[PDB]
DNA sequence: TTTTTTTTTTTTTT
């Protein structure tokens, strides 16, 4: 019934807060929002304002804006200076403008979806004239909702916002590993999935200060562990499995215990849980100790919502729904490993595409980045340089698709950078 | 509009079959529990051979120990 | 009149009135179904309600949430929430008050337990080790994220121990894997005819013989008459045609006579009904387990295991199915499952027919499930006339312990014999 | 609880062997009825001397205390004896009355759990270890026994194991044609799988004298048995369907058709049968005159069971696995003749391989054995040495692989030695 | 909707 024009004005403000907290945190904000994209009169105003003082440059802080402001009617149209400063005290720091400008921006979006569409049907009504024509113009503007490097941009001349993986060519592609994201991260088996997000919880559990949570429900916390040890300190696995430690490796382990230690990542080895179940505990680490990452030993292996056991795509196509609206909720990245169907294997060329991954195209859909592994020493036996894996990324709406290079010292359960 | 059937013919196959009960054998070849009309003999004969399945065998006892499982 | 410490209940909601950091101990102890008391309950509930906002616990926020639902009048008033707030003078050993809270609920989830055990007692006469079992399991389950520094010291622990490993009595074999270890799903997969049973057989008798383990086999297809058979001719070296007909050398019936000897201590446990689930092959082994231990369970041949009920299902899913409740069987037993799986005839169709992952039959869960993915391959199974017959390739495709390569044994076809080189 | 209870009391003043096994199943308290208990008691007291176990020597029993009223009279112990269906399976009644014992001691120790649950609230770790201890308070087939068994049988040795198929080459490496083997005789069209079957049905039936059933899905009992008679007494195949006999010819037919009388075999040409009902049919033959021999005129010819018209792979996967049990259960030798893909055509060595089975690989895996008929002369006109034809040993779980040679006289129908 | 196994007509793989 009530139909209210979508629209954040409190992620808006959290943009031109973490202006007057920054300011380089305008041109991130620029480069994503124009002044319209904002939904309160107000705000278009305010922004319009920096950007004005932003092209002298003044450059643009809490006494700037209100100069610029007055400078034109409308300092006092936007609520005093008293409304700047609550601006301000909006946000804790003017850290990840970048999300909430892709918020208000996603938003506006949405409403010049709606505006197009419902001027479509407006005018099926009345002009029943040209129906051809009528037709193109629909085509025409709904790609107008969307908004090619040109010769002279390509002359700039010859001759992370993010929780940091580190893996540096990765993270240059990515920047984290942003907050509300899901990432999918699929490989045929035994290519290294596991490795791969483990290796990626460590370096984000030990070098930086966040949380992360693990859910693994194929292999036991222990063996998790034993895989972090040897990644952390360099020792062999096998060594490791059988207690046959050189004595150079024992002060190894020694070092890999004490920094894992005070890492802070939370193991959960249950083999069946449900997503809500996953919530339910996220939701409680968040409460007390807080949240960074919640990573998913598999996707098809977590286990349906009651809807009887529906046709099976569904049921994932559900779970699927479910983690990226938990990562929503939360606003943490989700690292949800994934299988690949058979079909690869059919190839001459056994590099991954969206539609390998097993068991519901909905994950292609669903995702905010997909990540596939594949490594060649995988297939032959002889393969000349072995170590390497690509890390294909298929999918990002952040930006930019590519392949990324990294080595899978396997005798390690370790990934390096090159 | 009475249904063709014979329980007077379906008692004495069960009851065959209590008194051998090597019965049983001819009596399966020729029927399914659902050959019977009277739905209570349907459970009888299946149970009877429900029995015969382990096989324990078919008599008194062992069939109304079946049908109280 | 059921188990309660209602004074406690009080401590417990009362302290958290006070401090209100207490709710951490208390959450970590309890849920809010271990109070007795219905209103503790749904206040206990309010107060976790509101801590994931995470608001947080007061009396204010507490009874904004009580009365946002139904409830503010169900409990007393806010005159009652005042009276928790005074029952205890500190907050400090609340640890103390909620672990009396907490063995409450256990007793009285105990005796509903019984109770409803013997309520099935007299109903279900039906199935009687189905029944017992259910009573076993309910009244064990009267016993949330692991903290790493906890799990490490384990693991330490562990390490401090020093193959690891049920040996095999292949050393090639077992310097890459180290048996054959607790918990894990070992695949053995190959064409038909190609060795499967025999290499199989091979590890059962090594296992039960050299070592003091007692292992479990199901053979689905050939009867334990035949499978005994095997090991005879494999642990004495006896022709297996001879053997079969009777017709035996007079140094045969000796190697026979030892054979038997030594494999009757062997402690191998045999079952050849033609038909189980996994449920069914579970129930078997826990019992075996129960009473006298067990190291190895052996399965010919999984796809040949049929489904729980879920219907005639899209049958890559039955089996897909099969495939997890297999490694579960294997994670719960703490003890390794080789699974024997057949291929597809996609290997027939190459050049080369040594198997990859994706030739398993029937569905692809089993390469994902498996902890360890075993080809068997034989050049003298494809070429009549093949320069050195006797070996056979053990391909090791797939393993989360660790090496991924291949194995060469002798597969002695004429005694049913896998041999070292 | 009771009835059986009757059944078991009954069956000893009927035997009385039958006290053996009742008491090594059972104790007196097990029975439910006091007065059984008293009855039971005084049994095995009266067995104990021993008397032995009669009507009179059990009354004299229960009077010698002051028992014999309190039962009933006489007259109950001698209605016991009127009230068991055959003395022979009192054990079936004892685990009736053996099982109920345990069922009212599992519910009698779980009521004093619950019982003890509100009373001792003191300790409650030993209290749960009392719990799982109240509570717990082979189905393999043993090792030794099966050694045994085993021995036994290859004992049974003095003087083929095995039905004889009378191809002395192929009994060599076979020893029969085993009871509960499923053998598949698979080759292209018109090479010579009926004929080859059919030979083997004949040498069967008339050299031993054992029954073989033979069902026809695509030939006529007619034909058959016309094939036999060529065979039987080597009569030109044209001359006979034409009635162009030669004066010796009707010798030789007169013969044929002598020795094939007494031959006993039973031949079932109906065009569409399921499986199950060509077990129904093979149970009753076997039931009234024994069988020997299940031959099958061909696998994929036969029709599945209702699970609609499914994956046909599956539905043939489905046939095999039936076929299998069905030779399983009947211990009987079951040849089913198979279909081969146009796949071995396309090749340079004409020879089959188990993939070339048509329609569905189970049939290679389910097979206690496949042999494959190969002929030069099939596919070569001028063929040197024609007759000639391979039994190809491709697969077998009792022993040894490998070809063997027969001669194939088509003009006779017949299969000879070399 | 998907994953699996089978047979058999096409094209194009240096
Ligand atoms: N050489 C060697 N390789 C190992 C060892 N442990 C594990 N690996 C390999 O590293 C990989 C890790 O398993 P993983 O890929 O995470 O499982 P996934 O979830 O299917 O991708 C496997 O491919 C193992 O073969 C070891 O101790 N030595
Ligand atoms: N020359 C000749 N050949 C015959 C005669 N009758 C049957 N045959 C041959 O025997 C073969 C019979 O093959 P058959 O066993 O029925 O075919 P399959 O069941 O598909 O293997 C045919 O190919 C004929 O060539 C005959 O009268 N003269
Ligand atoms: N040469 C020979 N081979 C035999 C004998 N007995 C059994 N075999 C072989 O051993 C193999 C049995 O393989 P098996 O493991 O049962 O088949 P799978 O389970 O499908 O892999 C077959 O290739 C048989 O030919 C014998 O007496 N002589
Ligand atoms: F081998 Al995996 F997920 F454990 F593919
Ligand atoms: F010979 Al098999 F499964 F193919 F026992
Ligand atoms: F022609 Al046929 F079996 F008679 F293939
Ligand atoms: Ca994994
Ligand atoms: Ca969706
Ligand atoms: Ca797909
Ligand atoms: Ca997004
Ligand atoms: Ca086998
Ligand atoms: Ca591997
Ligand atoms: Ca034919």
């Amino acid at each position: 019934s009530e139909r209210i024009p979508p629209q954040s004005i409190e992620a808006e403000q959290a943009v031109l807060g973490a202006v007057f907290l920054d300011p380089a945190a305008l041109v991130p904000a620029s480069e994503i929002l124009i002044p319209e994209d904002f939904y309160r009169a107000a705000h278009q105003k305010i922004f319009h304002a920096m950007l004005r003082v932003a092209d002298r440059g003044e450059p643009v802080d809490l006494v700037t804006v209100t100069a610029e402001l007055a400078a034109s009617e409308q300092l006092e149209e936007i609520g005093g200076v008293s409304y700047l400063s609550e601006l301000a005290d909006a946000v804790p720091t003017a850290a990840n403008v970048e999300y909430y400008a892709r918020i208000v921006e996603e938003k506006s979006v949405l409403r010049r979806l709606i505006r197009t569409a419902t001027s479509i049907a407006q005018d099926g009504y009345t002009r029943e004239d040209e129906i051809d024509v009528l037709l193109d113009e629909a085509d025409r503007k709904i790609m107008e909702v969307s908004q090619f490097k040109n010769i002279k941009d390509i002359l700039v001349q010859t001759y992370i916002t993010g929780i940091p993986t580190g893996f540096t060519e990765l993270d240059r592609m990515t920047s984290g590993f942003q907050r509300s994201d899901l990432i999918i991260v699929a490989a045929r088996p035994s290519v290294g999935k596991t490795a791969f997000a483990l290796n990626i919880a460590q370096n984000v559990a030990t070098k930086t200060n966040e949380n992360v949570a693990i859910f693994s429900l194929e292999m036991s916390a222990q063996q998790l562990v034993m895989r972090m040890l040897c990644a952390e300190g360099n020792i062999n696995a096998q060594n490791l499995r059988t207690g046959k430690l050189t004595p150079e490796d024992w002060g190894k382990l020694t070092m890999a215990m004490g920094s894992l230690s005070n890492a802070g990542i939370y193991i959960d080895d249950t083999p069946s849980i449900r997503v809500s179940d996953i919530r339910a505990k996220c939701r409680r680490l968040k409460q007390e100790s807080g949240l960074g990452m919640i990573v998913i030993d598999y996707l098809q292996l977590i286990q349906g919502s009651g809807r009887s056991k529906e046709n099976r795509q569904q049921e994932v196509s559900e779970i699927s729904r479910s983690l990226k609206a938990l990562a929503r909720e939360l606003e943490v990245p989700v690292i949800a490993l994934s299988q690949l169907s058979r079909s690869v294997e059919q190839r001459q060329d056994k590099r991954p595409m969206m539609s390998d991954i097993r068991e519901s195209g909905s994950i292609e859909q669903d995702a905010d980045i997909v990540a596939f592994l594949y490594r060649d020493d995988y297939y032959n036996k002889d393969s000349e340089n072995k170590n390497i894996i690509e890390i294909i990324i298929a999918k990002q709406r952040n930006g930019p698709v590519g392949t990324v290079q990294l080595a899978f010292i396997k005798e390690y359960n370790k990934f390096v950078n090159l | 509009r009475i249904p063709p059937q014979s329980i007077e013919a379906e008692q004495a196959v069960l009851g065959a079959v209590f008194l051998d009960p090597a019965a049983l054998v001819p009596a399966s070849e020729i029927l399914i529990p659902e050959d019977f009309y009277r739905a209570a003999h349907q459970k009888i004969f299946h149970a009877m051979l429900r029995v015969a399945d382990r096989g324990e065998p078919v008599d008194l006892v062992t069939v109304t120990a079946e049908l109280a499982a």
